[PDB]
């Protein structure tokens, strides 16, 4: 299942930086950090910690509108 | 040179879902799997060559002990016995790929196709006798 | 990779003549290549010759050598003709439909736009050739803007006043309103704008909608865009419906809207409606009483220029509440008490140029005279909306046709909702005028709204005619009659009360002198829609299908609301004129 | 290759040759019935041999420009696709952790800063109303990232402080709506 | 291949061909008819052969040609833009403290990197956090080698203005930190 969970991770960094968030040298190291976190981490537990972690960072913006993008 | 001191990074690289997903419906990457995902493209922050120089920076300066170095000199010399070689014109080079980065102060202007054929061999002769003075 | 405008087809090849590039199938663009002069095809890449200093661009003389196009010399030994068996050799080639006819689409895509007859066509074309159309005119429009020449500021004068010096080799574009120029200042190695202008005749008058120190080395040019392509039919198809639908009709309403409220459902009754305002008939009032009748409606109020747009903020700050509009602004002054920017509020006030994506219950483009298709193409991209109510005049003053030289543009050919109102009729027309007296409303309802406009004021008995040739002289762009200045001098002075008006005239220079002499207020006739005014002196100054059109004649002679002096060069509108004839002194 | 002439020159000369054969006639005359036959083919084998070479070159060419029109076009659309792709794989993945923060998001409640993991770092997260605050705040508590936050801090949208009790259902239309609230991990 | 001088030989030979054929006089004479077209068609080969692959070594000559052309054009263009730039960058020599220097040497060689220690009138200093700040560009003025060097600007990673009051201990983990601060050389 960790699998999946080194996947979205990959594909969240990737559309976070293609959102300029790399524009904020401190914000994209941090999420660089959690990103290199994830991929090297052994255990599921703390894997979806980070996740949700470096989501935040994602839902903090106003650049995605995620009520159209959730439609089921 | 400039001034402002420009940062590079890293991109994430990207993921093929579609194979992903083939692969999970074939019974791969489940639990307690001696095949497990430990190749991946990570990520740098605004600082990673100058996070690299200092790689640089564990190299002293070094005596070796000079007679057992004469000594190791010519005995290697013997394992490129079988092999030779010597200076070339201009017209006998061979390079692999002409769409090639040149460097700092040329870069800005082309690819060394570019300069490989603007100069004649008769330069290229030129630049190499040069260079041996 | 995109869609036939003639078969819907899905096709990859684009005409490399054209200047919109449409997308046409193998036999569509085999018919447009071989009929017209257009021998350019471009595809995922352009159907040019490949051979290195070749200049070969005709598909019709190339072909498909290796992986690549060459003409007859640079060919390959094993190729074959891209333009071939009726058809070029494109992509989805099996998928194709072909047109029996596609002289429309050449004509459109040949035409320079200066005929009546191109847009006549235009109107009367399919509707993915009426989009078709409509980029091409707009693309040509905003090319033509181009080919004037820069004029920069040599001296300045004073202030208001300036001197331009003109670009050799290149003309000068014509200095009236219709012309709005830019500011450029001059910088060390780039350019940067000083807002908008527009120029008179002095040396030039300058009116810029901020005050600057400009100096010497500022230019102006006619700021251009990009036109964008248009997917959107001008017109959604109309649906009719027996109970309305997606609207819950208020059960108090006021007296002030019940003259509507019926005709209000109306709204509810249909996918899209459509009104007919006369001047004063309360066109704004009928758009916000569509809100106060529906107050649970989300509703899309918009306009292709700002005014109209202002206006019905206007009228909202009177009737709606501030808090449920917003007006959006894109990053010129205008309405600034809704608040700014906000696309979810309940009422939103918008250009069409500046439309964002989204729905809406009830859609009101207020002025329909002014638009275009290309206007009502991106208010139906940019709106979902249940039903649309488009307000406005077709014998009002349509959109100005800088290209048009050849023919008048008549009401049914302005677009698609004043083609659908000049010949099936409005569904809704406000038949009440509250603003002109009876004499003006009399002869605007004989003149072009079929004797349907009653007049709510009595004969003010203030409305005079006269007839009186004068001399007409020629400026670069306009025209001047100085002996009807001349009588209204005369008039004046016999009559000081008529120094209250205000001059109204369709020429910029005319409105200039007026202004020189008399020293009344001077408004061009398509500037003056959308006002009122209690006097009007109104000189013809011509007798030139500009100044007899039937519409800006109806609009010059709305702006009264007791008086009107006209004094008319041409005999038939003279005639036509329900007013008191006056002597020449 | 049957829909060219050369296919009926072949078909006649066969039909000659299998009449000679059937008929044993002479040995010259067949062989004008193989001196303009083995020929036939002469100007039947190459006719059927450059054209079906343009056949499968067009082919190739056609596809290898099919391909780089998916290239050009497949980089065109990447900030939505890629978007699509991840929430499609965020909804797979079903873990309630993410989930409350996401339906959080959809309908009023987003953090103005990362979710620290420490149990002493600190967070706000805005409430939009009353509604979602409901949901969410239940007292000192603050139930959000699947974790317990003390609340110390709540201040409206013009940077007034307001205390925890002061919020109920019929005084809440008295507030900038947009609160932050202050919390700390338990 | 139609106007090569023996296209006229096969109008001939192929018309009195049929001719005599259609005739059907006899083999006896049908003989020189069948053999004059016979090699006439040869002829055919020989000079056809001797044209038709002489368009595709033109072909290539030119090909090659002309894109030697183009490589000699693009040469000019690289010879000019090295000694524009060449030109454009030594006009930032600041001709006067560095002829002091060379002047003091014993042959006129020096070492290059004293060059912009000591002839350079911009310096700018990268600094990864406050601490080391602190040690070296502390003050609105400071020093190093053997100079006094007074500070006018100060951005971070983002390349954005931060005045010298906002670099505090307590401020400090509110700012990228790869600061740049560019100082003259003060005299
Ligand atoms: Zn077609
Ligand atoms: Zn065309
Ligand atoms: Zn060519």
């Amino acid at each position: 299942k960790m699998s999946d969970v080194k996947c979205t991770s990959v594909v969240l960094l990737s559309v976070l930086q293609q959102l300029r968030v790399e524009s904020s040298s401190k914000l994209w190291a941090q999420c660089v950090q959690l990103h290199n976190d994830i991929l090297l981490a052994k255990d599921t537990t703390e894997a979806f910690e980070k996740m949700v972690s470096l989501l935040s960072v994602l839902l903090s913006m106003q650049g995605a509108v995620d009520i159209n993008k959730l439609c089921e | 040179l400039t001034n402002n001191v420009a940062f590079q990074t890293v991109k994430p690289g990207n993921f093929n879902k579609d194979f992903y997903d083939f692969a999970v419906s074939k019974g791969f990457f489940k639990e307690g799997s001696s095949v497990e995902l430990k190749h991946f493209f990570f990520a740098q922050d605004g600082n990673a060559a100058i996070s690299d120089y200092d790689y640089y920076r564990y190299n002293l300066p070094t005596m070796c002990d000079i007679r057992q170095l004469l000594f190791v000199v010519e005995v290697v010399d013997k394992y490129f016995d079988c092999y030779d070689g010597g200076c070339i014109n201009a017209n006998q080079v061979i390079v692999n790929n002409l769409d090639k980065s040149a460097g700092f102060p040329f870069n800005k202007w082309g690819k060394a196709r570019l300069y490989y054929d603007s100069m004649s061999y008769e330069d290229q002769d030129a630049l190499f006798a040069y260079t041996k003075r | 990779v995109g869609a036939c405008v003639l078969c819907n087809s899905q096709t990859s090849l684009r005409c490399g003549a054209c200047i919109r590039r449409p997308f046409l199938c193998c036999k569509c663009c085999y018919d447009h290549v071989i009929s017209t002069s257009h021998k350019l095809v471009l595809s995922v890449n352009p159907y040019v010759c490949n051979a290195p200093g070749c200049d070969v661009t005709d598909v019709t003389q190339l072909y498909l050598g290796g992986m690549s196009y060459y003409c007859k010399s640079h060919k390959p030994p094993i190729s074959f003709p891209l333009c071939a068996n009726g058809q070029v050799f494109g992509l989805y080639k099996n998928t194709c439909v072909g047109s029996d006819n596609v002289t429309d689409f050449n004509a459109i895509a040949t035409c320079d736009w200066t005929n009546a007859g191109d847009y006549i066509l235009a109107n009367t074309c399919t509707e993915r050739l009426k989009l078709f159309a409509a980029e091409t005119l707009k693309a040509t429009e905003e090319t033509f803007k181009l080919s004037y020449g820069i004029a920069t500021v040599r001296e300045v004068l004073s202030d208001r006043e300036l001197h331009l010096s003109w670009e050799v080799g290149k003309p000068r574009p014509p200095l009236n309103r219709n012309y709005v120029f830019t500011g450029y200042r001059v910088t060390k190695n780039s350019k940067v704008q000083i807002g908008e202008y527009t120029f008179e005749k002095g040396a030039v008058v300058y009116r810029g909608t901020t005050t600057y120190k400009l100096n010497v080395g500022d230019y102006f040019v006619l700021t251009s865009h990009t036109v964008m392509p248009l997917s959107a039919p001008t017109l959604v198809p109309q649906e009719h419906y027996v109970r309305i639908t997606g609207l819950y009709p208020t059960l108090n309403i006021s007296d002030e809207f019940s003259s509507n409220v019926a005709n209000y459902q109306k709204v509810g009754m249909q996918k899209y409606s459509t009104l007919q305002g006369p001047p004063g008939t309360g066109k704004s009032h009928f758009a916000i009483g569509l809100a106060l009748y529906y107050p649970s409606a989300r509703i899309v109020y918009t306009a292709c220029s700002h005014a109209a747009v202002d206006a019905l903020c206007e009228k909202a700050l009177k009737y709606l509440p501030i808090d449920k509009c917003s007006r959006i602004i894109p990053a010129v002054e205008c309405f600034d008490k809704f608040k700014v920017n906000s696309t979810l509020e309940q009422y939103v006030f918008c250009t069409v140029n500046a439309l964002p994506e989204t729905t809406a219950d009830i859609v009101v483009f207020d002025e329909i005279s002014m638009a275009t298709n290309y206007d009502l193409s991106v208010v139906n991209a940019r709106l979902r909306a249940k039903h649309y109510v488009y307000i406005g005049d077709p014998a009002q003053l349509p959109a100005p046709r800088t290209l048009l030289t050849k023919g008048t543009l008549e009401p049914e050919y302005f677009n698609s909702v004043c083609r659908l109102m000049k010949t099936i009729g409005p569904d809704m027309f406000l038949g009440t005028c509250r603003r002109c007296p009876a004499e003006i409303v009399d002869t605007v309802s004989a003149l072009v709204y079929d004797n349907k406009l009653k007049a709510h004021k009595d004969k003010s008995a203030q409305c005079f005619k006269m007839f009186y040739k004068g001399v007409i002289t020629h400026d670069v762009s306009s025209a001047i009659n100085r002996p009807q200045i001349g009588v209204v001098r005369e008039f004046l002075t016999r009559n000081p009360a008529w120094r209250k008006a205000v001059f109204i005239s369709p020429y910029n220079s005319q409105n200039a002198v007026a202004s020189k002499i008399l020293g009344l207020p001077t408004q061009t006739v398509d500037s003056s829609q959308g006002s009122e005014y209690d006097y009007v002196i109104f000189t013809q100054t011509t007798e030139t299908a500009h100044s007899c059109n039937v519409n800006r004649f109806n609009v010059a002679i709305t702006r009264a609301k007791v008086g009107i002096l006209c004094i008319m060069s041409d005999r038939d509108l003279y005639d036509k004129l329900q007013f008191t004839s006056l002597e020449i002194p | 290759f049957s829909s060219l002439p050369s296919y009926a020159a072949f078909a006649t000369a066969q039909e000659a040759y299998e009449q000679a054969v059937a008929n044993g006639d002479s040995e010259v005359v067949l062989k004008k019935l193989k001196k303009s036959l083995n020929v036939a083919k002469s100007e039947f084998d190459r006719d059927a041999a450059m054209q079906r070479k343009l056949e499968k070159m067009a082919d190739q060419a056609m596809t290898q420009m099919y391909k780089q029109a998916r290239s050009e076009d497949k980089r065109a659309k990447v900030t939505s696709a890629m978007q699509t792709m991840l929430f499609t794989m965020l909804r797979k993945l079903d873990n309630d952790a993410l989930n409350n923060i996401i339906n959080n998001a959809r309908d009023g409640c987003v953090p103005l800063n990362i979710i620290p993991l420490t149990t002493a770092a600190k967070l706000m997260v805005v409430i939009p109303d009353y509604n979602t605050y409901k949901n969410t705040c239940d007292g000192t508590t603050f139930t959000y990232a699947s974790a317990l936050w003390e609340i110390q801090q709540v201040v409206d949208a013009d940077s007034k402080i307001v205390q925890l009790s002061e919020i109920s259902m019929d005084n809440s239309p008295n507030l900038a709506w947009p609160l932050i609230v202050t919390a700390l991990r338990a």
